[PDB]
RNA sequence: GGGGCCUGACUGCGAGGCCUGCAAGCCGAGCAGGGGCGAAAGCCGGGCCUAGUGAACCGGUGGUCCCGUGUGGAAGGGCCA
RNA sequence: GACCCGGUGAAAUUGAACUGGCCGUGAAGAUGCGGCCUACCCGUGGCAGGACGAAAAGACCCCGUGGAGCUUUACUGCAGC
RNA sequence: GGGAUGACCCCAGGCGGUAGGGGAGCGUUCCCGAUGCCGAUGAAGGCCGACCCGCGAGGGCGGCUGGAGGUAAGGGAAGUG
RNA sequence: GGUGGAGCCUGGGAGUGAGGGCGCGAGCGAUAACGUCCGCGUCCGAGCGCGGGAACAACCGAGACCGCCAGCUAAGGCCCC
RNA sequence: GCUGUUGGGAAGCAGCGCCAGAGAGGGUGAAAGCCCCGUAGGCGAAAGGUGGGGGGAUAGGUGAGGGUACCCGAGUACCCCGUGGUUCGUGGAGCCAUGGGGGAAUCUGGGCGGACCACCGCCUAAGGCUAAGUACUCCGGGUGACCGAUAGCGCACCAGUACCGUGAGGGAAAGGUGAAAAGAACCCCGGGAGGGGAGUGAAAUAGAGCCUGAAACCGUGGGCUUACAAGCAGUCACGGCCCCGCAAGGGGUUGUGGCGUGCCUAUUGAAGCAUGAGCCGGCGACUCACGGUCGUGGGCGAGCUUAAGCCGUUGAGGCGGAGGCGUAGGGAAACCGAGUCCGAACAGGGCGCAAGCGGGCCGCACGCGGCCCGCAAAGUCCGCGGCCGUGGACCCGAAACCGGG
RNA sequence: CGGGGGGAACCUGGGGAACUGAAACAUCUCAGUACCCAGAGGAGAGGAAAGAGAAAUCGACUCCCUGAGUAGCGGCGAGCG
């Protein structure tokens, strides 16, 4: 049981360290983290696969011979399932592959990602932004001076836009926002950067 | 944690069971192999064999209701002070039905077992033997409705 | 996703033309004629192999009684001998001593039949 | 789409606690004609068994 | 087989069993109510015994404390026979 | 016409064949199992006994709580009168 | 029963099987893994292989063809043999 | 006594409700049928896997996890094939 | 963003830099943020629709007592008969519609509240009009755990064509050279078609229905093998012959001798002279949706949990307790309640309930409080899986019925 | 001044099946579905209570979630709702 986070020097203050609640390294569950991202992987599922049944298909019933003495397998109309001009058996319909996750498991679920982050180190939360005015060049400097080389694929979650501007075109950054706190990205990403004022709403989330 | 390895538990199991091949459940599709069973059967919930289903019981329900519907009627549901002891001070319904029983459930008895707390009691309507409980220190709140 | 068949039969196909070589006719340019021609070719093995152990217990025996009859007695008698005697030996196999060594064998035979004597 | 309770056996069996199917003893709507008290009255609930278990299955969404 | 009183060819129940796929069929001491016959012990919940029969659904007559579509009462039902 | 030669060149059929006879046997009518008898390899023109030969998911019979046409003092309706 | 839980070894039993119940595996297609990794020094496919691993389904590896796509672990879906 | 792929209770999923030969005890039949119906048992079904019986589902022997150029046998055999 | 390097061709590998609100993607001789078109981001209409999203303009509407008792939608209300609608199938059948007969009234009116009547209430029929929220997709765009030329629309291609049918109608097959035509001058055989060189190309067994090129099937050449033979075509055991190896050893072939009754389906029973199949390749059958019920992985438990939709994204989520299951059962019901029903019954009996703890650990009050745990008393929510129900529900297959032509 | 004729689906009104289900089948189901006809439009219909139904209540209508497989309807069958 640690709960430790670290924090950029702000202005000219020193790194300064701010911690509470089970939010840290607490008691991790892989299977609960794995079925909040099955659950985010999937609802984002456009699910658009379709194909035309032998009801559905633009031929006819006519009976293509008759029942008897043709010496010729029986047969209906050209769209039954066989034949080549096809029918298709049970093939795929437009659906939703959404489901209603519980809600008060989105959360531990969110916690404990926010939590083998801190135990693990890569979890950091800023406050300050110098080199921010929206441009690349001027992010790509502000992680060298901090512990962002580029070794590590990052998450961006701060509510400044302005930031977002630059980490947005990184390769191994990852943009976002604090409402969009999820846990896909948290895992996709190895190290975790967050400002006060989105980590300040990631409780009120929490509890 | 890792990307690749939140893996599903020890129990998702997708493992369906597709009945065609030649070791498995297969070809005459695992179950089956006779007739009367290949697009469907009759029930058997409450059906066949061609006799008396198992209707040959009656109905003793004795009202089951003429055509212009069932009729209005205050509701009760009774509470038992044994779930009720679960909180002090002021007991009345809608800090109840929020809480635990009734759920706009209409009106609300009060009855039970077990030990009453010394409190005040705001019901519709007190079971006897389960009110002398309550004679042992408590409130009586009776009616109300209008 | 549409699971095409595609490669995958092909593949198991000249799987079993492959074990299905040397066959007559369409015993081996076919799938089907072959694949059964094969399980033929499954039991007969199977069952011979366990022949075979059978079969070689009778080439055995009849040099085996050849060999000791040209001596003086025959293979009835003459298991029993090494056996009264107690010489749970030569093993109906290496009974090719009748081939290889006379000498050695003539003299199991003179140490069995005098098993009764 | 959804599951339909059976009105039939809704009227003429009641479901118990421990998930017991209860129903009037068949056999006294007229018969009669004179049975001695005892047949003619012998006549409260009861079971069955296999058989109860087929009804709940038509009494699900009135549990 | 005959005689004298009689109505237990009871109401409310039913321990425990025979039988059995289901539901049915069968036996039943014992407790209470109110009785018959007997001095009493006691016996009587039809018949020496095994056939003389028909789920449910729909309706009919009684009864009855139950429900009565805003209320009272109805119409119509439910329950017991 | 058929038969031989040059020219063009189909078809139903088709598990795979390295496809003989006799007693016997076997799901009771075997080229294909058993015993014995015969028997070099490959064709061509013929004959039709067998391959339960081809063809047609028997037109007979039965079965299906199958279907249609027809009848009538079968049931139940309707047109019409 | 060992028990440094060591699913790695011992002791003794079992292991024909249709309808069927149950248990673990193999391959196919698509998805996360992926702004990553294989690749013209040669992809996927194909053609051989008496070699290597698995009881099997399969999987590696090598030569030839071919000339531009392919995609581990770990999981996820399904027009899956 | 009996620790057995015995039992007993609860629950998920079944298939099967066309059986066949043989022996024994019956009926039917003509103490005819590879007949027919019951009863006890067995085997085939599903053991058309292996030995014997010339060949041969059910008769005798015997329950086939794999490999062996090793041995003892069962039934049935030991003149040749 | 240039250069060197491999090569037919760099974007590959390599050295050193750079843009980025723009590292979507497509193309370029292969695999490129920085080379080409794009992308983020930001501008744009003389003309034509769109247009209260924003202001006007008017249209049009503007008042309360107290007395009369003049008007308040007619073959109508209403009643009866015949029907239809509604959950309502003759039912106790009202209500709403109306084909037929009869047939008012103007608020002390009249319709309704499931016959009817009496109370108590509700609303004003027989004249119209009425945005927005809902339904659908020929066309346009945008995404896809959508297909990839037997797939996907019937059609990727001059397809509703060819072709078939008098007609309604039916209804196909058919994509791919290469980076680039550089698509082969000319010469040789030939009437031509085809080919042989030369020539183009990195590649011509990429040469023009030309990438890949599988299997069936048809040939040439070679190795082993057969004309005294007998068989579901193999298998086992030796042996000759050919062949890669340094060799133990291994291939290919088949001469003898041993042993063998195809596969599938259906069957008491099939090699069966029962069914099905010429052979190869490809298409080809137990699915999804919503309820239910068991099992099972997690979440939380006197509880559990959201639905539609709303603010958010545009592969990011929240909110939303209407509501639903559970917390108590008995009875036909009134109803009573750890009870209840039958009953006169502090007889009986039928459904009912009575539910805990190994103990981690702890305030060091010589109290086990009581957190927590297996997850329960006890359950719910999501996942996955078996089976059930409604759906064409494992796939083919009728003879037939009906409707419009 | 307008109409006529056309328009994939959608929409309203006027007509309106049978197979099926009930394991036969008449009422019931399928079903006011398929289909024919008329009209209208980017929508259409509906629409300001002679409504609801028990609350000193609610206050156009359309539409979605619930209520709800409820109340009932039902050869009280199937099944409808």
């Amino acid at each position: 049981m640690k709960e430790v986070a670290v924090y950029q020097i702000p202005v000219l203050s020193p790194s300064g360290r701010r911690e509470l609640a089970a939010d840290l390294p607490a008691e991790i569950n892989p299977h609960l983290l794995w079925e909040v991202v099955r659950w985010q992987l999937a609802k984002r599922r456009r699910g658009t696969a379709s194909t035309k049944t032998r009801g559905e298909v633009a031929y006819s019933g006519r009976k293509i011979w008759p029942q008897k003495h043709t010496g010729r397998a029986r047969h209906g109309d050209i769209g039954a399932p066989i034949f080549v001009g096809g029918g298709v058996v049970f093939g795929p319909k437009p659906r939703d592959y959404s489901y209603t996750l519980p809600k008060k498991v989105r959360k531990k679920g969110l916690a404990m990602a926010v939590a083998d982050r801190a135990r693990e180190g890569k979890l950091l939360l800023v406050e300050a932004f110098a080199g921010v005015n929206g441009k690349t060049k001027e992010f790509l400097a502000w992680a060298k001076e901090a512990g962002l080389d580029g070794s590590e694929s990052v998450l961006l979650v701060t509510g400044n836009e302005l930031v977002r501007r630059a980490a947005r075109n990184l390769p191994w950054v990852v943009t976002l926002a604090p409402e969009g706190l999820n846990v896909y990205d948290i895992v996709r990403t190895e190290r975790l950067v967050m400002d006060l004022d989105a980590w300040e709403v990631f409780q009120n989330r929490i509890g | 944690d890792l990307r690749p390895n939140p893996g599903a538990n020890k129990r998702r199991k997708r493992v369906g069971r597709g009945p065609g091949s030649g070791h498995g459940k297969t070809a005459t599709r695992g179950h089956k192999g006779q007739k009367s069973r290949s697009g469907g059967l009759k029930d058997p919930r409450r059906f066949e064999g061609g006799r008396s289903t198992t209707l040959m019981r009656l109905p003793k329900r004795g009202m089951q209701g003429q055509v212009p519907g069932e009729i209005k009627r205050p509701r009760y549901q009774g509470v038992n002070l044994k779930d009720l002891a679960r909180f002090e001070g002021e007991v009345t319904p809608e800090l109840l039905v929020r809480a635990g029983l009734l759920k706009k459930g209409y009106r609300l008895k009060i009855l039970g077992e077990g030990e009453a707390k010394p409190l005040k009691v705001v019901a519709h309507a007190f079971s006897k033997s389960a009110l002398e409980k309550l004679k042992a220190a408590g409130g009586e709140p009776v009616l109300l409705e209008a | 996703p549409r699971a095409k068949t595609g490669v995958v039969r092909r593949r198991k196909h000249k799987k079993i033309l492959k074990l299905a070589k040397g066959y007559w006719g369409l015993r081996s340019k076919s799938f089907r004629k072959a694949r059964e021609t094969l399980f033929a070719a499954g039991n007969y093995a199977y069952a011979h192999r366990k022949r075979r152990k059978r079969d070689f217990r009778r080439l055995w025996i009849v040099r085996i009684n050849a060999a000791c009859r040209q001596h003086g007695l025959n293979y009835s008698t003459f298991i029993h001998g090494l056996k009264k005697a107690g010489i749970e030996v030569d093993r109906k196999n290496l009974a090719d001593l009748a081939v290889r060594e006379p000498q050695v064998f003539a003299e199991l035979v003179e140490r069995a039949k005098a098993a009764q004597g | 789409p959804k599951m339909k309770t059976h009105k039939g056996a809704k009227k003429r069996v009641k479901i118990t606690a421990s998930g017991k199917v209860v129903a009037m003893k068949t056999g006294k709507r007229h018969l009669n004609w004179q049975k001695s008290g005892k047949e003619i009255r012998q006549k409260g609930r009861k079971f069955v068994l296999a058989k109860p278990e087929a009804e709940r299955i038509k009494l699900l969404l009135p549990y």
